[PDB]
């Protein structure tokens, strides 16, 4: 059935060699190497202004290891001991050893300033105190992953009976609250080519990472390797997944028609404009010990069509229509997530608001666009529709300029009368 | 416990924030002339401040007395001053006479802030507490090591200081009894400075192969003085070594690629560079355990080679020029004869260090070619300064041949090396066939006054060097048993004689309890007896109490006491 | 004197090694210059500093060269390599040079200077093995010098042309081609009347 | 052969190396009263730069 | 002069008080305009402003300006560029 | 082995097109020099070949009277390659190799019975030296009545000499390729004597 | 699971050379294959307020949606959509999904509001009736729409 092995997030496999990451984060990303007797744990970071590189031993060889700014974690599932350490150390490092049943194993392990995260395969589920007092036990279906930030939480649960659920946690200060609880979760497990049973033997459900983004939303990395976005997730009823990476996709863009599968990529986090993410030139589905540079890739929905674009090519050849259509979807998209971030928080550096507005004015120059192309249509409801779909004045000025350029005049005349429509 | 072992990564920062001044600088680097773990940790400090960018001066000195006058032209305004193992144990703030009331800014609660903070690592082993505790100015970084075991010694020390009654007065007297018994021991070394420092680095997180190599490198330098302490590190730099692993395995070279191994060594110096034949001939090691000297120790050379069957003309010929069909098998055939000639032990793990195609080079044989360009990279008290500054030149040339480019200055070390070991076998055969040794049952006496060479041995490292060489032929003969060593040469451009003082040293592999306990130089506290009343006008100015230079004519009476001390 | 003779005949190689400098080049930060809505600023006049104020730990950011090697000297500095510097573009531009031997590829002028910097330096951020690509430029700088010999067989007195030849081979070669081509232009005169 | 000169783009750079040279001043002596002095020595190592483009272009003409 | 056969017997008078005219044209030059930059400035690019300079020659402390530093023989020392220029200029500092 | 035989030939020449120090290539240096002056000579040290690759120099160790050749050829394969453009007998001279050894050196009295066709490091004074001899590099012939023209392409480096090609071979008679001696190519040789 | 496609009151082609592709209220749509193309008679149960009309498919859609604002058909595994108004004043837009490894059009939906499409991947797109994707979603298998 379900080996259930425990997970963590982006973690490289042990494999033929004995060094190994434990888990990926924009923090910071952590390995381990056997010293023969036990593992040796080094905290090494990408931004070195924020903290200093702290590498030591324990002959526990922790299965686990959680990280986040103000301190890490460390789980070994078979034993159950937990180890945290505050990333800035100033407070003594404390350690624990979770109770278990005989075999139970913790699947994953999460810290967040606010409370400590312990997650085991038998799904039951304990509260810490970043000083290690129990916030509380409490039973759970059984968590693939877990996903947490400062004060915003992620849960994702799994059971042969249950399936795929996931919660949303908002902790806060406190008053902790969830946005969604045990919803179920759509992602497509991994089929039952060494390398990936090798994974799975690492980790079954085939998920590569599960993260928040740089706005904090969630991003589901799985074995389909197109990361799902979480909409409006602060709207419990309105929030939804829509699909927002095409990565095999845009490896055939990449690869010109020559599809190679020592692709891999593993995204230690999520910039709202575009993905930042790793890729391999080999047969590992994980990466190696000498760390490679993340490559920043754009993030894209799976509209494109396969043969649409080979018939293209006959460095891969985008139509102006497609991939218009593309980037409307993604301005649309973009700006009301930007849009909803403003809502429950506002502007994290500022610059949202502007950035914003340059959004909207290139979703509608997308917008002008596919009116040029309903105009070559020459059908007066596609023009009508996307007047609709305008959101300025200018623009319909633009889309006067479209139809009349189009020699139609009904259209130009229905624009005029959308214009008045829209002054008031 | 001045520096705690954690706590030196917060004086590292209260160093950096007192000279965080690009504009002006701030640090100046004193560092103990001759000593190669110094040299592997102020080329640590200088990286480390390359990485800071912080303004900083490096100088190497050799004398107490230079210390001071240094130390008397150096500007107050310079708050960061590092001493590296160089006179710990004695108290440099009575050396150095300062005043803290002076120092001290801002007393006011109470804090101490002084224009000049002197931050003092020390390898040295006594560790005097008044020199640790006396000043705040005397800055200490303290392993714990010794600390934590002297916590008995350092509250009696307490003691005395509340106390400036017959009940208080016995017990302030049992307290000085407890000093008199840390004091009174040979100085020695537990603590490679490279360890500890590429410990406060790994508290940094800055660590890099180079690091963990000039540590190695540091460590392998104080394998001969202190071997135990050399094995005990050993596993924690494999260790580390692991931890700085690359990932790819067996790949093929390439000039890009640097690759340091963990692989079984010789006690053979230079073996890869060198010959066969050479490499077992004046390896001191061998020599003793061959009692190569005499014309029965090459007849029994020339039976071993024999008995591993490898031709001579071969041996002789260097170990890179050998057939590669031979040069694999080697370590085997020494494993089948060794044993049989008892000479098994020689064989050992090693840290051996390749770029690119250039070759591989043991961290032995680096520490060769580093001590042979200290020895010979280059009125009589004028005549010393400049042999002084000789030596500074010399610390300044081996310096920049730790740079990797000048792989060409590190061969000229390593010929330097060969001629060294040479003129130093010469040297101790001719004595030997001689009988110059002449054994006073209180120490084995030999002296320097005859032969060429005597400029080079005057040079303190190569007299060390000798004196290692006859301690190790002395020691495999163990029908004679340990006896102080004393060494007296002769400069007849100063007419005045040279002493260094070595303490007996048991054979390479002696893991034996008795072998476990160490020895302690007991020729610096007669040295130090005899500067208190009836001197000969012996200069102690060096950084080493062992190494003593002594009027020529002055040293027969200092023979005369040395018998009459009992402390020998 | 005011300027060295050698000086003003040609540019020094490190003078094209400052222009190179001069470049902009992309980025990746381990700093997050940018400060929390929840210190110093650049202040730059030669290069806007609102990007230097902008940086955040790995994300893409394009600054001039020589401030970036300035801090790929620090640990704070990540650097990204080119385009075509990209072990298969120098072999479809090698594949091109011994198609065309008449003319050469539209390699960026400086790209031999990079290529030197980024050896000297960036040695760790290539994810090509290094040594290759330096067989690979080596090779690329053989055959544009052999391209050139030929030209050289070809020279004129009335007119001489270079598509794509580098920044560096054209400074190190213009004396000697400026002093026999205006050599040529004299003798010309000379016959002409 | 000589080229002409732009006075008023030089004597605007002029104005700014004057500019960026009193606030460097200012960073100096308000450091002799942030953390990382590297943007100051990134300043100083523009006007170094700008400053040898200056002398070389001066000493040409 | 600029940058800081000294004697003047293989000159004549006239070329003698040429060239010292010649000198204070030259600080004419760097006196009042211009003076911000070097006038004799160093016509190589400048590579890296701190570096590490071991002394040539012992003499004694030289002030900078913020920076007391002693030129005792032969010590390192790492710091920025315009000192270790100048004093390259009268070389007392060597190596680089 | 004649294809393994080549196989080492690209291997000497993959040691001399990525034998480098500090991304200094000092092989295609002198070789681009040895082009500008038209010298077909090429010098190597084997301390560089072992650091290269331990294997390559001790198969030179092991027969270098045959394995000189091979490196000859492919040095002249590298010249071709490099020095000549991509797709543009005897149109380019073989370059010749040129060794350092600095091992120990033999004397010249006690030189031993064994040693022999083996490389070997020795030091003498010159007391003779003899005019030029040409060696047949390239070797033109006719096959007499057959009439087949063939080449031949004799390297210096056997014992003595190869002797001359019998039978037709594509009666014509134990001798029939007559040496026509305006084609064959030829290179100076000259005889030493050391004291 | 199998995951094969469903029209609503579809009829499996099975023994008959002939089925119903949906059986609406608006209209019933029989049709035929003649095992090269796919013949198609559109009926509908209000001829007066659609006159029947009936063309033959070379293409064969598999799924077949109609309603008062129009008839879609589209073929499950190409793809491509294909719509058609019932009043057919409009014209008889058609289009083509984007498709996944394997991925089919198990159910099709059509609305005046909105075109949607039901596939095996789970993928929710949101069309208008003229065919501007509006939307597009994923979730769990769509079987049915
Ligand atoms: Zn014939």
């Amino acid at each position: 059935k379900f080996r259930y092995m425990p997970f963590s997030p982006a973690g490289t496999p042990f494999g033929f060699t004995d060094r190994r990451y434990l888990t990926m984060n924009e923090v910071g990303y952590v390995s381990t190497v056997k010293n023969s007797e036990q593992y040796s744990i080094t905290v090494s970071f990408f931004d070195v202004g924020r903290f200093r590189e702290y590498h030591f031993e324990d002959l526990f060889g922790y299965d686990l290891c959680f990280l986040n700014e103000k301190g890490t974690l460390f789980g070994q599932s078979k034993t159950g001991q937990i180890q945290y350490r505050p990333h800035d150390s100033i407070h003594s490092n404390w350690t624990k050893i979770i109770p278990l049943q005989a075999g139970e194993r913790i699947t994953s392990v999460a810290a967040t300033p606010v409370r400590v995260i312990v997650g085991t395969s038998l799904g039951y589920f304990r509260s810490f105190n970043q000083f290690g007092v129990p916030f509380a036990v409490e039973k759970t279906s059984p968590i693939v992953a877990l996903t947490a930030q400062n004060y915003r939480v992620f849960s994702v649960h799994y059971s042969q009976f249950h399936g795929l659920s996931y919660s949303l946690s908002e902790l806060g200060t406190s008053s902790k609250r969830y946005y969604k609880r045990e919803c179920p979760l759509p992602m497509s497990l991994p089929n039952i080519k060494d390398a990936n049973l090798d994974y799975y033997n690492f980790n079954p459900m085939g998920i590569k990472s599960l993260f928040f983004s740089s706005y904090g939303d969630p991003c589901i990395f799985g074995s389909d390797n197109t990361l799902l976005l979480l909409s409006k997730w602060r709207s419990p009823e309105e929030s939804k997944w829509l699909p927002i990476l095409d990565s095999n996709m845009e490896i055939w863009k990449m690869s010109g028609g020559k599809e190679t599968t020592d692709i891999h990529v593993w995204p230690l986090a999520l910039a709202y404009d575009t993905l930042n993410c790793i890729l391999v030139k080999g047969k590992h589905i994980w990466p190696e010990f000498p760390l490679p540079l993340p490559s920043e890739m754009e993030i894209r929905m799976p509209v494109f069509v396969k043969s649409k674009l080979l018939e293209e090519n006959k460095e891969i050849q985008i139509p102006v229509s497609m991939a218009a259509e593309e980037e409307y979807l993604r301005s649309k998209v973009l700006s009301e997530l930007l849009t909803d971030t403003l809502e429950n928080d506002g502007e994290m550096y500022g610059n949202e608001n502007e950035v914003l507005a340059a959004l909207n004015g290139a979703y509608d120059k997308a917008l002008l666009r596919l009116f040029a192309s309903a105009c070559s249509d020459q059908n007066v409801e596609k023009a009508l529709s996307l007047a609709h779909e305008l959101k300025q004045d200018r623009a319909l000025t633009a889309a006067v300029k479209i139809s009349e350029r189009a020699e139609l005049p009904s259209l130009v005349k229905k624009i005029n009368n959308i214009r008045e429509a829209r002054y008031e | 416990m001045y520096y705690g072992i954690s706590q030196f990564s917060e004086a590292y920062n209260k160093i950096l924030r007192n000279s965080s001044s690009h504009s002006s600088c701030q640090l100046v680097i004193f560092v103990s002339c001759l000593n190669i773990d110094a040299l592997c940790a102020t080329k640590m400090l200088s990286l480390l401040f390359k990485k800071q960018l912080v303004q900083s001066q490096i100088v190497p000195i050799f004398g107490y007395s230079e210390l001071r006058r240094h130390y008397s032209q150096l500007d107050d305004n310079i708050n960061s001053l590092l001493l590296v193992g160089f006179g710990g144990v004695i108290d440099l703030e009575a050396f150095l006479e300062i005043d803290p009331q002076e120092y001290v800014i801002d007393t006011d609660s109470g804090e101490q802030s002084f224009r000049r903070d002197i931050y003092v690592l020390d390898a040295h082993r006594p560790w005097n507490l008044d020199n640790i505790f006396g000043s705040q100015i005397i800055q200490c970084f303290d392993d714990g090591t010794v600390d934590d075991t002297l916590g008995e010694q350092k509250e009696a020390y307490y003691k005395l200081l509340e106390l400036d009654r017959k009940q208080r007065k016995k017990q302030i007297h049992e307290y000085e009894g407890v000093l008199e018994e840390y004091y009174s021991q040979g100085t020695t070394v537990v603590n490679s400075i490279s360890a500890q420092i590429y410990s406060l680095l790994s508290a940094i997180g800055e660590t890099n192969l180079s690091n963990l190599w000039l540590n190695i490198l540091g460590t392998t330098s104080l394998d001969i003085a202190y071997a135990q302490v050399y094995n005990r590190l050993y596993p924690l730099l494999q260790d580390e070594v692991k931890r700085l692993t690359p990932s790819s395995r067996n790949s093929v070279k390439t000039p890009d690629t640097l690759t340091l191994n963990i692989q079984p060594d010789y006690y053979l110096f230079l073996l890869r560079h060198s010959s066969l034949y050479d490499s077992f001939y004046y390896s001191n090691y061998v020599n003793a355990k061959l009692s190569l000297w005499n014309e029965n120790g090459k007849k029994r050379l020339h039976k071993m080679f024999a008995r591993m069957g490898i031709p001579l003309s071969t041996a002789q010929e260097t170990w890179l020029y050998m057939d590669h069909s031979i040069k694999r098998e080697l370590g085997i055939i020494f494993d089948k004869n060794l044993d049989r000639y008892g000479l098994q032990d020689i064989i050992r793990d090693g840290f051996v260090r390749t770029l690119g195609y250039r070759g591989s080079i043991s961290a032995s044989e680096f520490v060769e070619a580093l001590t042979a360009l200290l020895e010979v990279g280059n009125n009589s008290a004028q005549k010393l300064t400049n042999l002084r500054k000789r030596w500074v030149s010399n610390f300044w040339l081996s310096w920049d041949a730790l740079d990797d480019r000048k792989v060409e200055l590190l061969n000229r070390g390593i010929q330097l090396a060969q001629d060294l070991q040479r003129a130093i076998f010469n040297t101790g055969v001719a004595i030997l066939e001689k009988k110059l040794i002449k054994h006073l049952r209180i120490y084995r006496l030999c002296v320097l006054q005859d032969g060429p060479d005597l400029d080079l041995y005057r040079n303190p490292l190569t007299l060390l060097r000798l004196g290692n060489w006859l301690i190790e032929c002395c020691a495999e003969s163990e029908d004679k048993q340990l006896l102080p060593m004393v060494l007296a040469s002769i400069d007849e451009n100063t007419d005045t004689y040279l002493v260094a003082g070595l303490t007996p040293r048991y054979p390479r592999g002696l893991d034996t309890i008795h072998t476990k306990k160490p020895i302690l130089n007991n020729f610096s506290m007669a040295f130090q007896q005899i500067t208190a009343e009836t001197d000969a006008k012996v200069r102690i100015d060096n950084f080493e109490s062992s190494i003593i230079e002594i009027r020529r004519e002055d040293l027969s009476p200092f023979l005369e006491k040395l018998t009459l001390s009992g402390l020998l | 004197m005011s300027l060295p003779a050698h000086l003003q005949q040609t540019f020094s190689p490190e003078e094209i090694q400052f222009i190179v400098e001069n470049e902009p080049i992309k980025i990746f930060p381990r700093i997050t210059t940018r400060q929390k809505i929840r210190h110093t600023r650049w202040q730059l006049i030669t290069t806007d500093d609102k990007a230097l104020n902008n940086m955040v730990a790995m994300r893409s950011t394009e600054v001039v060269l020589w401030i970036a090697l300035l801090l790929k000297q620090q640990s704070k500095c990540s650097i990204v390599a080119p385009q075509w510097l990209t072990t298969k573009e120098l072999d479809r531009k090698i594949q091109y040079e011994k198609t065309h031997p008449d003319r050469f590829s539209e390699l960026p002028w400086n790209w031999l200077v990079l290529a030197r910097i980024l050896f000297n330096k960036a040695k760790d951020d290539f994810h090509d093995p290094i040594h290759e690509l330096r067989g690979k430029i080596q090779d690329l700088r053989e055959i544009r010098q052999i391209k050139v010999l030929k030209g050289l067989k070809y020279l004129n007195e009335s007119h001489l042309q270079l598509d794509n030849l580098s920044l560096l081979e054209i400074n190190e070669l213009r004396p000697f081609i400026t002093e026999i081509m205006d050599k040529l232009r004299e003798i010309h005169t000379a016959s002409l009347t | 052969e000589l080229l002409p000169y732009p006075h008023q783009l030089m004597k605007r750079l002029l104005n700014r190396i004057s500019m960026q040279s009193q606030l460097i001043e200012n960073i100096s002596m308000g450091f002799l009263d942030n953390e990382s002095k590297l943007p100051l020595l990134c300043m100083e190592t523009e006007l170094e730069r700008l400053k040898f483009v200056i002398r070389s272009y001066i000493r040409c003409r | 002069n600029g940058l800081d056969q000294q004697d003047t017997n293989n000159l004549s008078h006239q070329e003698q008080e040429y060239l010292k005219e010649y000198c204070d044209l030259i600080t004419d030059l760097k006196s009042g305009d211009l003076v911000d930059i070097d006038l004799s400035g160093s016509l190589v690019p400048p590579s890296d402003v701190f570096i590490d300079v071991r002394v040539l020659k012992d003499a004694g402390e030289i002030q900078t300006e913020y920076g007391v530093f002693n030129l005792i023989k032969d010590s390192q020392f790492f710091v920025r560029q315009s000192d270790v220029e100048r004093l390259i200029q009268q070389g007392y500092l060597q190596k680089i | 082995n004649d294809d393994d035989n080549t196989e080492i030939i690209k291997s000497f020449k993959n040691f001399i097109l990525e034998f480098r120090l500090d991304s200094q290539f000092i092989y295609r240096d002198q070789l681009r020099n040895n082009i500008l002056v038209k010298n077909y000579s090429l010098t190597v040290n084997m301390e560089h070949l072992i650091g290269y690759n331990e294997d390559i120099y001790k198969k030179l160790s092991d027969e270098p009277s045959d394995i000189i050749p091979l490196f000859e050829t492919a040095i002249t394969q590298v010249a071709k390659r490099i020095s000549i453009l991509s797709r543009a007998l005897n149109s380019l001279p073989t370059f010749q190799l040129i060794l350092n050894s600095n091992a120990n050196q033999i004397p010249l009295r006690d030189l031993d019975s064994e040693h022999v066709s083996k490389i070997v490091r020795l030091s003498g004074i010159i007391i003779s030296t003899s005019v030029l001899s040409s060696r047949a590099t390239y070797l033109s012939i006719m096959c007499r009545n057959c009439r087949h023209t063939t080449s031949i392409t004799i390297n210096n480096f056997n014992s003595n000499t190869v002797s001359l090609p019998r039978s037709c071979l594509s009666n014509c008679g134990p001798d029939p390729y007559i040496i026509i001696h305006e084609s064959s190519k030829f290179i100076d040789q000259q005889f030493l004597k050391l004291q």
